[PDB]
RNA sequence: AUCGUAGUCCGGAUUGGAGUCUGCAACUCGACUCCAUGAAGUAGGAAUCGCUAGUAAUCGCGGAUCAGAAUGCCGCGGUGAAU
RNA sequence: UUUUUU
RNA sequence: UUUUUUUUUUUUUUUUUUUUUUUUUUUUUUUUUUUUUUUUUUUUUUUUUUUUUUUUUUUUUUUUUUUUUUUUACCA
RNA sequence: GCUGACGACCAUAGCACGAUGGCACCACCUGAUCCCUUCCCGAACUCAGAAGUGAAACAUCGUCGCGCCAAUGGUAGUGUGGUUUCGACCAUGUGAGAGUAGGUCAUCGUCAGCU
RNA sequence: CCUCCUAAAGAGUAACGGAGGAGUACGAAGGUGCGCUCAGAACGGUCGGAAAUCGUUCAUAGAGUAUAAAGGCAAAAGCGCGCUUAACUGCGAGACCCACAAGUCGAGCAGGUACGAAAGUAGGUCUUAGUGAUCCGGUGGUUCUGUAUGGAAGGGCCAU
RNA sequence: CGAAAGCUAUUUAGGUAGCGCCUCGGACGAAUACCAUUGGGGGUAGAGCACUGUUUCGGC
């Protein structure tokens, strides 16, 4: 990962210069990215699932696992244990380069992107996004598809602070307003 | 008439009224209380009728707090019915009233009528009772 | 996290004092390794080898030879200390690694468990 | 029956005792074998010379003196059969 | 749940009893009990009781 | 990383041809052209935008 | 020449923008032009209508009314059946 | 074969 | 009173097995007719008596009340 | 003096807030070849290590904001004997709960290491 | 038959007293080793909301426990995974309970195992309901008997 | 000398049986009772709202 590699050189410094933190230990990094696809209308045809484990493994690079309902509920007619979702993490190497490809490739591709909204933290540095077409990531062909598809992406990070996530974000090079 | 919202069991166990009302001896809400001096059970129907009069003295001017709530249902055998065969239908809810209880308390208007009320009040009540003010300790 | 690793040794903590055998503690630290001997009271060490000792502190602890060498110096303590048969208490770490590699040295080496 | 009031409510069932409780209390001897609670879950715990059984009976191990005890961090109640 | 005979592999004639759901369990059951007319653990197959 | 259990994970040259700027990385893509970078031959990916291209009446008439 | 059976290079309603004319005056409420959008519609239930030959069917072109405003009305010819 | 009324 | 039977669309009746609401007659709009019938096309239409309760989900499972039918309510 | 392991005890030991600690120790930490991990993930587990930091965690110290503990006195109840207007009362023996004054930022044991 | 109350702080204790359940389930929902922690609320996030899945922060349990209730449950007794058959055979010091007949708990010992690196744990399940004597008859075993003798029939013993 | 009108079971309920209570004989001999001091477990009277409910007033 280049990312990794530029952020222990440069983004680190740069950020803690930022922020006017007085230890090295103080400056935010990103622990985790998790790609989530919410399939609830499976469990009844439960191809739709298998449509969405395969984007998420083109998409991310990494095997995806399946995500089981924790309740039952009536209204969304699905019962315990029931196959809803799909859920990857990374980290490390694997995170830093998915997010690099992101960043530079795939949000540009995004239809009618103005910006991410800078107040979608949940107030501990950690940011959510929304991908309504699973289509912008270079990976994933026309050709072939099942449908259009969305997912989650979820930045967590080591910030305490909404500030200091906001902060460690952009220093990446993260599309804000 | 009071009574209980949704309850946990239909029917009680009679119980014993004993000792003195140590708690809710006190006028703690008003100025003026009619407080009980003898022990007895505290029918809605009189705490409903003892509340209109009350309301009906004091017009509109003041206000009254009731600090007994019927929450034992009684029950009663209907009659021609012989002993036995379970524990009869609940007809009505009482309180438990020891001596000392506070039953009204009147704030917001003349000591005098507010004597007044509550003497009209205690007529309504089965119980001997005595008029009393709020104290500091 | 040691909350999380002494949770989960608590239910072989508890099944050995009730058992009430003499018990052979562990604790491997990202730098160091220690092994204590805990009598069936609970209170009282009664031999203990680390690589805190003068033989093996100035040299490559944390590593799986630096066990051994404190198992099978723990061995030789509990030999000389009146100890045969102890309960081996891997303290909530896997039996794996660090932690097995000083059970095997002090199994080896006249402890028998 | 003038008011429609008596009617059915049908409860006459009661399950048979189970004669539960301290069997053998503090600073009593005992001998190995003899069952010092019977209880419904653990009420009381075994401690150093007593154990449990599958009904939750406290039972003890050796000979010795019952001893009842509150102890640990949970503030359980525990029984113990002291070798006295 | 219908009652079944496990009966020993080894013609002891020694037989285990229990219950099984032929509902769920629609296929002969087979555990390793022990045999005590041999004094060996072996295979008790299941049996009609 | 469990072992062969994931995707084929493998350096990508994506290509920015407006701009002509280039980014490598490791994709799941599985790309028809390799065009060698100042290193060995990258399977090439052309791209059509990236972080480096995508960005009173009355008195007149 | 092309499209190659697709809600499409079918259909052109509706909406956004910019204009031209007529007229004192185009908001209610004009007709056209241009660009963009691209709706229903894939042949239509019970039922029901016109037509016997230059007819039906289809294709355009004129006129009255009229400053402007026909898919109506009144006419004209072209191609041209089945029974 | 099955057509009531005004 | 008691024991059984139940209560669902406008009516009269079907469900139901915890995963849903039914014919028929209506009613509304069409159509045929000089016009109404009849007839033919379309449609609409259920707190499943209420009330606690269980369940993720109840018209359905438990409990209560309330209408309905029945069948009983005897010996001095 | 401090740190770590295991215990006693199980809030007067807790929570909250603030300060101090990096020579040993501890903790983060670096990497994922190897052992071993992930229904995906070196997150945790595990291994191989010391570039950085005491940020977090942890330990210690400080306090009364919360919690927790808590008298004395009185009251309620109560065994026995007596009386009673059945509410209770008398003699004797016991004696709460609640509340109040007040207390509390624990106290100890074994072993190892740095000073 | 089980749970709560009545039931008067050991046990027990009645009424056509007040409230509910049972007449099963499960070869894993049993054994073991290992591992994990719930419900809710708030914030952010595609469809997606009051509520699906994802991330964060609070959270001794406000969840779960096959089922009624009570008592329990962090060493979890709750939740997963691997291997398994201890839901073993012979028994059992000693106790609970008890008119009897029954019922209950049980360390330990021998044999054969299952899991664990091992100390160990395991004689079903968090427990307390899920049950029915004898007679008679059937079945799987067994040298015990075998009406002159040898067999056999029939009977006995063990299991069902 | 000296009860019982209890428990359990019962086609039982005004019968009967085992146990309890009476008597006689034998064995055993303080192992029994009372009181003082002392080791225990409790969820009752009282009390209380921390849970399950229920209740009134005020603020929100």
């Amino acid at each position: 990962a280049r990312l990794k590699a530029l952020y222990n050189n440069e983004l680190k410094q740069k950020i803690k210069e930022e922020l006017g933190l007085d230890n090295v230990m103080q400056v935010p990094k990103i622990t985790k990215i998790t790609l989530n696809m919410g399939v609830g209308g499976a469990s009844q045809d439960k191809k739709l699932l298998e449509g969405a484990v395969a984007d998420m493994t083109a998409i991310a690079g990494q095997k995806p696992v399946v995500t089981k309902a924790r309740k039952s509920i009536a209204g969304f007619k699905i019962r315990e244990e029931w196959p809803i979702g799909c859920k990857v993490t990374l980290r490390g190497e694997q995170m830093y380069e998915f997010l690099d490809r992101l960043i530079a490739v795939a949000i540009p591709r995004v239809r009618d992107f103005r910006g991410f909204s800078p107040k979608a933290f949940d107030g501990r540095g950690n940011y959510s996004l929304g991908i309504k077409e699973q289509i912008v990531f270079p990976e994933v062909d026309f050709d072939k598809i099942d449908r259009i598809r969305g997912m989650d992406v979820t930045i967590t990070t080591s910030a305490a602070t909404d500030d200091e996530g906001r902060a460690l974000l952009k220093a990446f090079g993260f599309p804000f307003k | 008439m009071l009574q209980p919202k949704r309850t946990k069991f239909r029917k009680m166990h009679k119980g014993r009224n004993t000792g003195l009302a140590h708690r809710g001896s006190t006028v703690a809400f008003g100025q003026f209380g009619l407080k009980s001096l003898t022990r007895g059970r505290m029918t809605a129907r009189q705490i409903e009728a003892a509340r209109r009069t009350i309301t009906r003295k004091i017009k509109r001017g003041g206000k009254i707090w009731i600090r007994v709530f019927p929450d034992k249902p009684i029950s009663n055998k209907p009659l021609e019915v012989r002993m036995g065969k379970g524990k009869g239908p609940v007809e009505y809810w009482v309180c438990e009233i020891k001596p000392g209880k506070m039953l009204y308390e009147l704030e917001g208007i003349s000591e005098e009528l507010a004597r007044e009320a509550l003497t009209l009040a205690a007529a309504k009540l089965p119980f001997k009772t005595t008029i009393v003010k709020r104290t500091i300790m | 996290k040691k909350a999380a690793r002494l949770r989960r040794a608590k239910k072989t903590r508890a099944h050995i004092r009730f058992l009430g055998v003499y018990r052979l503690t562990v604790n491997r630290t990202p730098k160091h390794i220690y092994a204590q001997i805990i009598s069936p009271n609970g209170g009282e060490v009664i031999a203990q080898a680390s690589t805190l000792d003068g033989s093996l502190r100035s040299g490559a602890t944390g590593n799986a030879d630096a066990a051994t060498s404190v198992g099978q110096l723990i061995a030789e303590r509990a030999k000389a200390a009146g100890i045969t048969k102890v309960a081996f208490d891997r303290s909530g770490f896997k039996y794996h690694g660090r932690v097995k590699a000083l059970a095997e040295a002090a199994r080896e080496n006249g402890l028998e468990f | 029956a003038h008011k429609k009031a008596a009617g059915s409510s049908r409860n006459g069932r009661d399950s048979n005792p189970k004669m539960l409780g301290v069997k053998i209390f503090g600073g009593q001897a005992i001998v190995a074998g003899n069952i010092i609670v019977r209880q419904r879950g653990t009420e009381f715990h075994a401690g150093a010379g007593v154990g449990m059984g599958r009904d939750h009976t406290l039972f003890a191990l050796n000979d010795g003196v019952v001893k009842f005890a509150t102890k640990g961090k949970f503030n359980r109640r525990y029984v113990m059969v002291e070798e006295a | 749940r219908d009652k079944i005979k496990l009966v020993s592999t080894a013609g002891t004639g020694y037989y285990y009893t229990t219950t099984k759901n032929k509902r769920t369990m629609p296929g002969k059951m087979e555990m390793k009990k022990f045999d005590p007319k041999i004094r060996q653990h072996v295979l008790f197959k299941e049996a009609k009781i | 990383m469990r072992k062969d259990i994931h995707p084929d994970y493998h350096d990508v040259l994506f290509h920015d041809t407006n701009a002509d700027v280039f980014f490598l990385t490791r994709s799941t893509v599985k790309t028809k052209t390799t065009r060698e970078y100042e290193g060995s031959e990258y399977p090439y990916y052309p791209l059509d935008i990236s972080s480096a291209s995508h960005p009173a009446s009355f008195n007149k008439r």
